[PDB]
């Protein structure tokens, strides 16, 4: 639902930005705002019901210091008007989307039984580049819990070769 | 009632299976847990890149 | 948490992003949002009356009904 | 102990190997059976999902950043956190000629306990009927064993016939004794029990197996501790179980009990994923689950069996006949229900408390119960020889007001009342002993000539029983001539006129 | 130029498009993977557009190209028509090969105006004897066949199709909207049967089909008949086309199933907001123009047998008759089986079908519903203790009742073929004559299942 | 780890817990400066569970910290709660120190599965005789007691458990599910007055209790009864249990309060859209199966006396005998106020009861019904227009509806006359004469308030 | 009051011996009286016994009346 | 009689299932059939594990 | 004796508590072990104040549109 409320806005900000040349900057704004509407003293701050939208947005304006302008000024004051403040971070998420999608960069999490080295992670990354991406994230975790393997995640996709193999051989047993 | 034995029979052959099939699968686990490298976590690894 | 209004539209908002000027473009022009069953609803005409009569690019004639706070039914 | 040795080795050899890509989601919010993911870009409308306790969903909501769906099993397991996949699979059951005589689950799970099912064949659930151009006119009689649905409502094959009544009136009794009465018939049965305690779909199926009618019959059972979408999809998987008969040039029959109660699961699960509600809360595509589930059943021709089978089962043509269910409250058919199931059948047949009081069972109003089919449904004996009793009823019927008057009337009036009091007496049948179309035929011409106006009401029946073992007994060759054709000539009328004068002359019931 | 699937609920698809490019109302979208095809019903903003589906909603993904057309729903119209079986999009379904006609039409259209309307009001007779003397048709009317429990209501539209046909060689259509399969096939082996499938043209939608289905396919046999009207041959003056639409009841409840769905709160009894609007929509365009003309047989199912509900009552407001048929008078072996009390027509006026018409007709009523009333008393004392008026009318009452029997061409078995399609006159000289009573000393058996008096004389002088 | 709560709505806390640590369904949760115990119902995502209060809430925060437990409710089960009576909760509210038994068992648990279900047909006799005649019970079935407000369903309940109880040679539980508490009061005294107070166990959560007490009350009082049926004592067979229940239909009741809150959209008349299946979840772990057997008397409240509404219209498909009680017979002064004409049974067919009950129940609806049928005749017009068998059937029937009157053994505080027990033959035998006009000398009075036949005679003889 | 839909659950209990014993079936005799005057406004034949019920439960009727602001003991 | 036949199929049982126990932790190198075979027996290293 | 007061012109909110603080005011005798008598008048008229506070917080009805635990009121 909240995802949903959110595509408006992220994609004018976007196309706003993309346009302007100026899509670093509103990513920087939008990852402080929303780490700031994240904040529980801040929020509850922000939340007083003597405060007018204008009074938003100059606290906004403060917090944020440097990085702000009549774009993000005029973006803050008509979210406040709907009320639609407390969605900032959805906003974040998909303007971050829609960035990556623009530039063919995608996300993958690939995630072992073992600490990987420096070789694997990159035949890894020359392996994903057949998907035809401009380039992949790898951020590597890893799990005691599974046994041995490598699960990587992209976006929706997933690839597994772990323990799971246990669990697929178990149902066919039973 | 000679139908019923014979179900009695299927009953029984399939049950045993279950608990067979569970034990041999848990048994596996523990060698799996027994056997700690990464030599085999290495090699396979290496099998997928080209597998993809 | 309420639905989206007609007035939450990309390119609206993306205007609205660039400047807050000429008063919602001279208070008396519109911009249809919606169309369905008979019933239209427009953005803008700020200087809309209750039962006004609003001409359409076709030629046609509405009647503005509902003045909400962001649109217009007609 | 070796042979599971070897099927286990073959199959831990033959896969579990490669590794495969997946569109998996996550579990966000579970209630009542239902549960909603973030994820699955590739889910289809029906489809169906797993999860990863095993459990199987299938996704009925895809809305624009969430997919709601059902839970096949008990939701109890879930947690949100864990992860789905889609599966690009739709639900199938398995059909054939092994499922007769035993009792299964919603998805062909057998729950009586008997050992596994070895089917060979699976398919779809959800299937379209037939088109207009392959079916055939309904112009064979399917005998249900009661004096007064054979004679009055009769019910062919193909045909969709509505049993529709008030509660404890003897529904589900008229339908087991249509199942039993095809002992000779060679159609298969299929009955589906949807949101009744287990405690009566075991005491039905302990009766079915006394009367030896189960070696036949498939039950399909969605109790009332059953999740809602079991008791939603039950009708359909028996269809497909019955479907099975159609398609390969046998007959097949099919009774759904209680559609109801499905009408009812599939508004709590359309209430719980918002969908917005009509009349009476139901949701507005009630008539549509009811209607494609409805026209599945119908007869199809030569042609179509031929193509399907590929050539095998060239000669004949198939069908599938229903018999579905519906409760009301209070004789009150203009509810929302009611009215929708009444318009889609070829008939009905209601049934009346007060009637069923009164002694007269089965309660059967002939006032109001319909067959569109009509006459091109009934053997030539039985087609001609209804119209006596069809008109004596009417003719009792258009003035029962009077009927406690009978001594301030004329003559005819007088002799109409008299002649209808012991035609309504005629109708009374017993339960699980259905009647050949010979016995019919005997009881019907003797009512028509008169043979039962000397006899007082209170007797008629133990007069009509005693004049069926009289002709059971004395008259086997003919019984056995009309049975097994259903002709009728002069020779026939001859003999049951002569039999019928020598059982008032000789007898003495 | 080309968007995708949001959002699937049940049978509302929601299509996003570019802003610039979005489709008009009522255009037609085709999904690129399937054969399914929408159209459009509202337009939501940013591109969005919600719509239904004509066929299977299952195995739909969301993130799915569709393209657009431009352009409402067009059929195959022309002669290539006849004889056929199509679907709503017009596709043939009977299996005999391709449609071999490039002539199209949308099916969205609007009513004619108020200046080309016809400047008279023609008669039509059909030769049942009960409906060209009670119950008379308009030349581009509508009538209704309202009740009748399992009888031959279809056995009705046949004869009256054979009898339109056999007397004026102008064409029909057939649009089962909502129609139980059997029936349909059993209608479609008896047109192949009687040689008549040169002259009709078939819709289906089938009952169990979206409600997309069972919306548009009044609207497609709607759309083929306006085009054989409109066909002006050899003189420049268009046929005069019959158009069946076997349930009216159907076409409501489809588009109330999705009604909700899109996004409209409920009515009276639940039913759209839109449907006095949807209802005249169909029905503004079945009517007599300068050129040309359509008639219309539309039979009418009433829920629970309750008649002040919304479904039947918008429709009585443009019906020009309303044949209702019955239960007990088919019983009693009176085959058409035409109700004469309850059945009624707009059309019986001295103005439109003159003076002795009219007042033939109403003395037969009132006969007839003076009769009715003497039931109890006859029942109760006997013919013997009637005044001696009020006997006459028991005995005429009875020979009308006998004498609107009727034998059916079509049917071929148990009757001998006998197709009779009396004249209007012979009718009413042979009522005329039994309500002055020239005929009072016939048997009543002799005026059962014939046609003119010269038929009911010839039997009773035989026996 | 903890969460802490952040709405209170009435009756439905909702908690926040980490990410990681969000407890299952129906765990239990404790509130910390409280004896509030929360049951978790819906899980919303993010952290955040959706639970009900099995208590007040009355003086609840927000932000109180709440810590799980990680398991369902769990109640004490065995012998030692034989003579006690407990809350919901299985905590001894007798005063009479705390239960000496270790064993636990969760109160949600699945139906047995339809593999072990044994069903048998034992007569029970309870002696009295429109229970006997018509709706015989069948020792391991269910039955139901369906009325209105005060017309005597725990009067007769409490009638069944002196003919039966006191001779049952067996167990039994008596769960209140939202009554009042004085019954209560006056159930225990009774029993402890007696000597049978060591045979039966008793759940109270009643009327003046919060909604949450009044749900998963039923439960925790099967979930007793469940381990009695199902144990083994060695060199001993399983025991026969009792259960008694009071108004499951504040059961169901109890869920509509809390249904709103739960954020669900509201069913037909007011009842929430999961009726049907949470009614069903309950009544199928009641049955009997291979080992045990659980003979189940239920009273089920009927709204406005309303027959036709959705909680007493579903609850009639899981029972086997329905008695049915009817105000119009008991505001004419008839005890027990049994409907003859609605109360069913499937142990009533020839081949249980034998050939010669069956006939003599049936003859006697048959009589009912004909005089049923015939009340309406004789209010407009008189009792002379009848014929002289009507009079006769009016007279008899008005007999047989005097004769089902019976003083019971519990009522006598009410009225003064001591109770009776009529066997089944004496019954019998009386409704037979009765039926064979052999009583038409008798008037009709003497037939009110007496046991068997020769009570009648005696009190016409006085008279 | 209408004696025919009027109870007191506690009964007997709540009332001194002498009015516990007194007061027998009265409210029950009421109501079956009521029941018979309705069903016999018409009987043409009044046997004995319906007479004397009839004759009784007029003279329990009027008895119980009294004026406002009269406490019996 | 029938009881009689299956309690001693079922005394038969335990040994069956000691049958199968050997069998099965033979199959317990089918831990070797999920692997690639890196350690193509991994398994008869140690095989204390103690299953029935 | 003691009367509670909510009239006809008083918000709905006072004639719905009205009725619990005379019961809270009579329970004081019925403690400490003295006898009481409580008289509620036209506990209807509380029903229809409380299906006035209850419908202007839209909480949905049932039967005569009286809230869901009207009778647990
Ligand atoms: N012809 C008959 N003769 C005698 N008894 C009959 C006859 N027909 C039906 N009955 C009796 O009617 C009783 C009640 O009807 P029945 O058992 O068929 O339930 P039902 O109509 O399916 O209602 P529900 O769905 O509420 O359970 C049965 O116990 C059966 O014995
Ligand atoms: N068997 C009976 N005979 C005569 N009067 C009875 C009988 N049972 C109850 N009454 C009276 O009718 C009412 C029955 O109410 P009760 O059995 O206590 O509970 P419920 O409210 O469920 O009907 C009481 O006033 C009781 O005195
Ligand atoms: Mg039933
Ligand atoms: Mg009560």
């Amino acid at each position: 639902e909240l995802l949903t409320l959110a595509r408006p806005y992220a994609k004018a900000a976007f196309a706003y930005a993309s346009e302007q040349g100026a899509t670093d900057n509103w990513s920087n704004a939008l990852q402080v705002l929303s780490a700031a509407v994240q904040d529980e003293a801040f929020s509850a701050y922000l939340n007083r019901p003597e405060l007018t939208p204008a009074e938003q947005v100059k606290l906004f304006a403060k917090v944020l210091g440097e990085d702000q302008s009549q774009a993000v000024s005029n973006f803050l004051t008509l979210l406040a008007d709907n009320d639609r403040l407390v969605l900032l971070p959805e906003i974040a998420a998909e303007y971050e989307q829609l960035k990556s999608q623009n530039n063919n960069n995608v996300d993958v999490v690939i995630e072992s039984a073992f600490p990987l080295t420096a070789e694997q992670e990159q035949l890894l990354k020359s392996a994903l580049e057949k998907r035809f991406n401009s380039t992949v994230t790898v951020s590597v975790e890893v799990k005691p819990e599974l046994i041995a393997g490598v699960v990587i995640r992209a976006g929706d996709q997933v690839i597994d070769d772990s323990a799971l193999n246990k669990l697929e051989k178990m149902r066919t047993r039973l | 009632a000679k139908e019923a034995v014979d179900q009695e029979i299927n009953s029984a052959r399939e049950e045993l299976r279950q608990q067979v099939a569970a034990l041999a699968v848990t048994g596996a686990e523990k060698i799996l847990n027994q056997q700690v490298d990464a030599e085999a976590h290495n090699a396979m690894l290496s099998q997928l890149a080209a597998k993809l | 948490m309420q639905q989206l209004n007609p007035s939450e539209i990309s390119a609206l908002i993306k205007q609205r992003i660039g400047d807050l000027d000429t008063s919602a473009t001279a208070k008396n022009e519109g911009t249809i949002v919606m169309v369905s069953d008979g019933i239209v609803r427009i953005h803008g005409l700020a200087d809309a009356m209750y039962g006004e009569m609003i001409e359409f690019d076709g030629g046609l004639f509405g009647m503005a009904l509902n003045l909400e706070q962001d649109s217009v039914g007609a | 102990p070796s042979e599971i040795s070897a099927l286990i080795k073959q199959r831990i050899g033959d896969l579990d190997t490669s590794a495969t890509a997946k569109n998996e989601g996550t579990i966000v919010m579970v209630s009542d059976g239902i549960v909603r993911i973030h994820g699955l870009a590739d889910a289809m409308y029906g489809e169906m999902i797993e999860f990863d306790g095993g459990l199987f969903g299938m996704a009925l909501n895809l809305e624009q950043d969430s997919v709601g769906a059902v839970v096949l099993g008990n939701y109890l397991s879930l947690q949100e956190g864990q992860k789905a996949r889609c599966t690009g699979r739709v639900l199938e059951v398995p059909v054939g000629p092994e499922l007769l005589g035993r009792v299964v689950d919603a998805l062909g799970n057998p729950i009586d306990g008997k050992g596994p099912i070895d089917a060979k064949l699976t398919d779809a659930v959800e299937k379209v009927a037939p088109g207009v151009i392959w079916r055939q006119s309904v112009d064979q009689p399917v005998q249900t064993g009661y004096k007064s649905v054979d004679t009055m409502i009769p019910v062919g094959r193909g045909q969709r016939e509505l049993i529709i009544g008030d509660r404890q009136t003897g529904k589900t009794a008229m339908a087991i004794d249509a199942i039993i009465a095809q002992k000779n018939s060679g159609i298969k049965c299929v009955y589906v029990a949807i949101g009744q305690k287990q405690s009566t779909i075991a005491n039905v199926v302990r009766k079915l197996e006394e009367t030896g009618a189960m070696a036949y019959t498939t039950v399909v059972a969605a109790a009332a501790a059953d999740p809602a979408a079991m008791q939603y999809l039950a009708p359909y998987s028996g269809c497909t179980m019955g479907e099975y008969f159609r398609d390969r040039g046998e007959d097949a029959l099919i009774i759904y009990d209680d559609l109801s109660k499905q009408a009812v699961a599939y508004r709590q699960i359309s209430l719980l994923l918002r969908r917005p509600p009509g009349r009476e809360a139901y949701p507005g595509d009630v008539f549509y689950l009811h209607s494609r589930l409805l026209e599945r059943a119908s007869r199809v021709s030569a042609e179509y069996v031929e193509k399907f089978t590929n050539g095998a089962v060239t000669g004949k043509t198939g069908s599938l006949t229903a018999l579905p269910i519906i409760e009301t409250q209070a004789g009150d058919v203009s509810a929302f229900v009611p009215t929708n199931v009444i318009s889609i059948t070829d008939g009905q047949i209601f049934l009346e408390t007060s009637l069923f009081n009164a002694g007269i069972r089965p309660a059967v109003n002939a006032g109001i119960s319909v067959s569109r089919v009509g006459g091109s449904a009934q053997t030539k004996i039985i087609k001609k020889l209804s119209g006596g009793i069809r008109t004596a009823l009417a003719q009792y019927r258009e003035l029962a007001a009077f009927a406690q008057f009978a001594s301030d009337l004329d003559e005819a009036t007088r002799k109409q009342l008299e002649h209808g009091q012991r035609v309504t007496e005629l109708m009374k049948q017993k339960q699980y002993a259905p009647y050949s179309i010979a016995d019919q035929a005997v009881s019907v011409y003797a009512s028509n000539e008169g043979y039962m106006a000397d006899v007082e009401v209170k007797k008629i029946v133990d007069f009509d029983a005693a004049l069926i073992a009289y002709f059971r007994s004395e008259y086997a060759p003919l019984m056995k001539q009309i049975d097994e054709t259903g002709d009728y000539n002069k020779d026939i009328e001859a003999a049951i006129k002569a039999g019928i004068e020598s059982f008032k002359a000789t007898q003495t019931y | 130029s080309s968007g995708r699937i949001i959002q699937i609920i049940g049978a509302v698809i929601d299509v996003e498009f570019e802003r610039t490019s979005v489709p008009k109302i009522y255009d037609a979208l085709q999904v690129d993977g399937t054969e399914t095809t929408l159209e459009v019903q509202q337009q939501l903003g940013d591109g969005v557009v919600r719509t239904i589906a004509m066929g299977s909603t299952e195995g739909l993904k969301r993130g799915l190209t569709v393209t657009s057309t431009n352009a409402p729903i067009s059929v195959p119209v022309g002669t290539a028509t006849l004889g056929r079986i199509m679907d709503v999009l017009g596709r043939p379904i009977d299996e005999a090969g391709p449609v071999a006609t490039e002539e199209r039409l949308p099916i969205h259209r609007q009513a004619p105006s108020y200046a080309e309307q016809a400047a008279s009001t023609d008669l039509l007779e059909t030769g049942i004897k009960v409906i060209d003397l009670l119950c008379p048709f308009a030349k581009g009317g509508k009538v209704g066949l309202f009740g009748g429990a399992g009888v031959g209501k279809t056995v009705n539209m046949m004869e009256l199709i054979n009898n339109i046909a056999k007397a004026h060689s102008g064409l029909s259509v057939f649009a089962g909207v909502g129609e139980r399969t059997r029936e349909g096939n059993d209608f479609y082996h008896e047109m192949k049967d009687s040689n008549v499938l040169d002259k009709v043209a078939m819709v289906y939608g089938q009952m169990n089909e979206p409600p997309g289905n069972r919306l548009r396919v009044a609207l497609t046999g709607l759309t083929m008949a306006e085009y054989f009207r409109d066909e002006k041959d050899e003189n420049g003056k268009g046929r005069d086309v019959l158009l069946f639409v076997d349930n009216i009841y159907r076409y409501t409840l489809a588009g109330t199933e999705v009604s909700a769905l899109l996004g409209r709160m409920p009515s009276a009894v639940g039913y759209q907001p839109t449907l006095a609007e949807e209802m005249g929509v169909l029905q503004e365009r079945i009517t007599s123009t300068k050129s040309g003309s359509i008639t219309s047989i539309q039979a009418v199912y009433v829920p629970a047998d309750d008649l002040t509900d919304p479904s039947p009552a918008t429709t009585f407001a443009h019906l020009d008759a309303t044949v209702v048929l019955s239960r007990d008078i088919a019983s009693s072996g009176i085959y058409p089986a035409i109700d004469p009390l309850d059945s009624t027509s707009r059309q019986l006026d001295p103005l439109v079908v003159g003076q002795e018409h009219y007042e033939i007709a109403r003395a037969v009523q009132n006969v007839l519903q003076r009769y009715k009333e003497l039931k109890d008393i006859i029942a109760i004392l006997g013919m013997d203790e009637l005044a001696e008026e009020d006997k006459l009318v028991v005995y005429r009452a009875r020979k009308i009742q006998r004498f609107f029997s009727q034998p059916f061409h079509v049917a071929e078995v148990f009757t001998g073929a006998p197709g009779k399609l009396v004249p209007l006159k012979e009718t009413i000289r042979g009522f005329k004559g039994l309500l002055a009573g020239e005929y009072d000393h016939i048997p009543e058996q002799a005026f059962y299942m014939v046609g003119g008096i010269d038929e009911v004389i010839a039997k009773a002088e035989k026996l």
